[PDB]
């Protein structure tokens, strides 16, 4: 009814292809799919590793192992990134 | 062909180093022919040093080590270094210090291994590391090949010696020096 | 192609042009971020880790009048302990996030790209005025600098083995 307004650099998102433009991915749209897919894989072993070694949880966990549990969910947007880069060809 | 009833498919190349037409499996059918031969450089490169290092570790051994390992040969000594380190031994750390720099140099070549699959300009397995330049200023190729046979010869070769050990605590030397 | 790792592609937001340029990015890691940030982060990273390094031998060559007294053993990093019971780290702490609040504006126009980064104009002595010798110094910077982080993780982790100190960790 009046212009919305939106964040400077906000670009067209929208996409009907098989997978987004890599501007969907912001700062990492420039990484390669290979890179993302190793990511993706290290996040999810070392994450679940740390997730492991803290499951039960005690009055005095390892600060590393709880900020290197935030790697496994991390690890999904990692190999969907990967997906969206193989099928934009990078 | 290597195998005459069940020949390589034809998705292999026949101008890698080391093609012999050994493929009866098909299993270059079921993976990339990039990824497959750089995974089996880099386990020949392994295999060679596990090896070479299984002999050595019984013909010579680095100083002062006999207090801190004993007489444990070659699978032994890593179990007995890492139970030396679960304590908080900080002469016993040989384990995390080769982890941590095989695990770095894999972390920051990592993204070559993607390259030669992407369509780069590497081929398999080769970092350019040629100090010596012995390979680089003489013709090169049948280094490859000899690099290529040494690793698979290697690597039955750890498995023997692994193998060997887990059935008799005997290492390399002594388990072929008799015959029991 | 790379010229400090054959094997791998050159970095594509990486130029011969900046200082201290070896064409090192395996990780692609100024593709991600922008890469002004990155070189303002490695010269304050640098600047810092100098003035560390140099202060870590300094501290084991000679010690200020009066520290002895307030501080007997510690060396390296427990002195940062003894001195926060006392109030030297909150007072450099207040001094220099005064000069990190005007390194938020320095750091806001340089990605507005109006100020290069690591340039805050501070040359009082004659040391950058011909342009030749101000490139020379650049280069030396990084290098200096990214050799003093490396000691600088060296020094405070043999401390953290022996307690030594870096230069006493030398001699025994
Ligand atoms: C399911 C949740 C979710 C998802 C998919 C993303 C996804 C992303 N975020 Mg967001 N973010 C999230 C939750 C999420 N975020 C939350 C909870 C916070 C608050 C801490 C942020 C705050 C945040 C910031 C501040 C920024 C991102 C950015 C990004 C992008 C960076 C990708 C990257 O690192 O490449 C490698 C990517 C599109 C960056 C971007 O470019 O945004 C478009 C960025 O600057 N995220
Ligand atoms: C980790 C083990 C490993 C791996 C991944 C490979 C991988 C490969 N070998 Mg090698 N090879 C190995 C062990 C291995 N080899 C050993 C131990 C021997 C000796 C007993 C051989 C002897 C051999 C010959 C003689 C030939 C190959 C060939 C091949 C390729 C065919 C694809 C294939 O069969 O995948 C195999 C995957 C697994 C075995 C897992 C591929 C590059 C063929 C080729 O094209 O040369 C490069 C070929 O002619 N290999
Ligand atoms: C798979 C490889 C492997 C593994 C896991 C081990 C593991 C171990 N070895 Mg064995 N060793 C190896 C290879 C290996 N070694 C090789 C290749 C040699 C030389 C033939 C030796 C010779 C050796 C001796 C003599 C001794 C050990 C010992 C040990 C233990 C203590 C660590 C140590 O000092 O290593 C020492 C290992 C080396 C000095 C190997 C360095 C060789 C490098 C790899 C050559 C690299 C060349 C090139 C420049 C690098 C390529 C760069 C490129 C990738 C960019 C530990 C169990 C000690 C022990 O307690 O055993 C009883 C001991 O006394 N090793
Ligand atoms: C590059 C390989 C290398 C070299 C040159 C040395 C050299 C030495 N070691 Mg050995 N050592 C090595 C690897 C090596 N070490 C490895 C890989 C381990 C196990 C992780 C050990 C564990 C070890 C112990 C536990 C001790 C030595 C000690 C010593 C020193 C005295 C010699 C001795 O006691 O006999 C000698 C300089 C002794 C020492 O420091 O005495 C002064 C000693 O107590 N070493
Ligand atoms: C049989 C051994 C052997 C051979 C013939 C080769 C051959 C080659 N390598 Mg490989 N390599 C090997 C083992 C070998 N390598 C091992 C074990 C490693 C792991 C450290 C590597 C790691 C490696 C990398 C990372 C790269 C190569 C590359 C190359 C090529 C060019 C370099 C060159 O000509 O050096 C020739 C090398 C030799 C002649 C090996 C010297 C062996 C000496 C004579 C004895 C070894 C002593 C050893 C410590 C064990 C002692 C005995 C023990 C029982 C005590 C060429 C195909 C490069 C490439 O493909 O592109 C250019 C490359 O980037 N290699
Ligand atoms: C916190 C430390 C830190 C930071 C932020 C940087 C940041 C940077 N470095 Mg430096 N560097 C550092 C430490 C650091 N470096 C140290 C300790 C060394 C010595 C090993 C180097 C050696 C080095 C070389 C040889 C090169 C760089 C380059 C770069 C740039 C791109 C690579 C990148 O994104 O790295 C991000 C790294 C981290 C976040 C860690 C970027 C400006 C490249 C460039 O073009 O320089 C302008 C380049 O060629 N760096
Ligand atoms: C954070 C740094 C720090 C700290 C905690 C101290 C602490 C102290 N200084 Mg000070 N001092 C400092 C830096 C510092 N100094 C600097 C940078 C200088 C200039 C070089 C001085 C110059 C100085 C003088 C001249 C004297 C002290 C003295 C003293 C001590 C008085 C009580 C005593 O020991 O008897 C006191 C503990 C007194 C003292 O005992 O010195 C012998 C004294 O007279 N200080
Ligand atoms: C690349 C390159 C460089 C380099 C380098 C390096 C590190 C080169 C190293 C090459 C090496 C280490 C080659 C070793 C291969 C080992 C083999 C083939 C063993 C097979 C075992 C068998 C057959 C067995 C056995 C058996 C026995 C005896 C004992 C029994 O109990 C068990 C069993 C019965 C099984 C340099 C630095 C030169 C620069 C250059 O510019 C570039
Ligand atoms: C004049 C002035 C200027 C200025 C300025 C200033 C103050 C410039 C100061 C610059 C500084 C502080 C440079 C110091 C660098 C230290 C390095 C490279 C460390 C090397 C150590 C190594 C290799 C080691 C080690 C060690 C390990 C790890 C463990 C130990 O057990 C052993 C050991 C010690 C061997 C500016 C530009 C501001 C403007 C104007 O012009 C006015
Ligand atoms: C130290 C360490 C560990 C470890 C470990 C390791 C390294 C264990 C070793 C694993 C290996 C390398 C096993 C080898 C398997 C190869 C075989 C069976 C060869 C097949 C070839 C055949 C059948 C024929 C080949 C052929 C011949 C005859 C010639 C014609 C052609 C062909 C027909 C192809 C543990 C587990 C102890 C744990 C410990 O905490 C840390
Ligand atoms: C004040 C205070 C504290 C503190 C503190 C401090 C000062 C903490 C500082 C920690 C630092 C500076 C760590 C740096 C580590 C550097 C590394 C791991 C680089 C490795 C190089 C690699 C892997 C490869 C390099 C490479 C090789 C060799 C070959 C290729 C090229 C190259 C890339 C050069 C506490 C925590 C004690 C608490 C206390 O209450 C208050």
């Amino acid at each position: 009814f009046s212009p919305v307004p939106s964040p400077e650099g906000t670009k067209e998102t929208y996409w009907e292809t098989k997978a987004p433009s890599s501007d969907v991915l912001g700062i990492g749209a420039g990484v390669s799919s290979g890179n993302f897919a190793a990511a993706s894989v290290f996040a999810a072993l070392v994450g679940g590793y740390c997730t492991g070694q803290v499951i039960p949880l005690t009055v005095e966990p390892n600060p590393l192992f709880l900020a290197g549990s935030f790697l496994l969910p991390y690890s999904w947007a990692l190999h969907v990134a990967a997906w969206i880069q193989k099928n934009n060809g990078k | 062909r290597a195998v005459p009833f069940a020949p390589a498919p034809d998705c292999l190349p026949e101008n890698i180093p080391g093609y012999m037409g050994f493929d009866p499996l098909g299993l270059s059918t079921l993976c990339n022919v990039e990824w497959l031969r750089e995974a089996e450089i880099k386990h020949c490169r392994v295999a060679m040093l596990a090896a070479a290092g299984s002999i050595a570790q019984d013909l010579y051994q680095f100083p002062g080590v006999e207090k801190i390992v004993g007489s444990a040969k070659m699978t032994g000594v890593h179990d007995k270094i890492l139970a030396a380190a679960s304590t908080g031994d900080y002469k016993a750390q040989a384990m995390s210090q080769i982890l941590f720099w095989t695990s770095f140099l894999e972390i920051v070549t990592l993204p070559a291994v993607f390259e030669t699959m992407n369509g780069g300009p590497r081929k398999p397995g080769v970092f350019f590391f040629d100090p010596l330049g012995l390979g680089k200023g003489d013709k090169m190729g049948e280094m490859e090949l000899k690099e290529i046979k040494n690793g698979r010869l290697a690597m039955i070769g750890v498995g023997g010696m692994v193998h060997h050990y887990l059935l008799t605590g005997k290492g390399p030397i002594q388990f072929l020096s008799g015959i029991p | 192609m790379s010229e400090s790792v054959p094997f791998l592609k050159k970095p594509e937001a990486l130029d011969s042009s900046m200082a201290g340029y070896a064409g090192f990015d395996p990780l692609g890691l100024s593709s991600i971020a922008d890469i002004k940030f990155l070189q303002e982060s490695e010269i304050k990273h640098c600047r810092i880790a100098m003035l560390a390094a140099a202060g870590s031998i300094a501290q084991d060559i000679f010690t200020f009048p009066g520290v002895s007294k307030v501080v007997g053993t510690a060396k390296m990093t427990g002195v940062h302990d003894v001195l926060v019971k006392q109030g030297a780290m909150g007072q450099i702490l207040l001094w220099t996030s005064f000069l990190e609040v005007f390194g938020t504006i320095a750091l806001l126009e340089t990605l507005d790209g109006k100020r290069a980064p690591g340039d805050f104009k501070f040359d009082p002595l004659g040391f950058s005025k011909n342009a030749e010798t101000a490139k020379r110094y650049q280069l030396s910077e990084i290098k200096n600098g990214r050799l003093a982080m490396l000691a600088t993780g060296g020094m405070v982790h043999g401390y953290f083995i022996t307690g030594k100190g870096p230069l006493e960790l030398l001699t025994n």
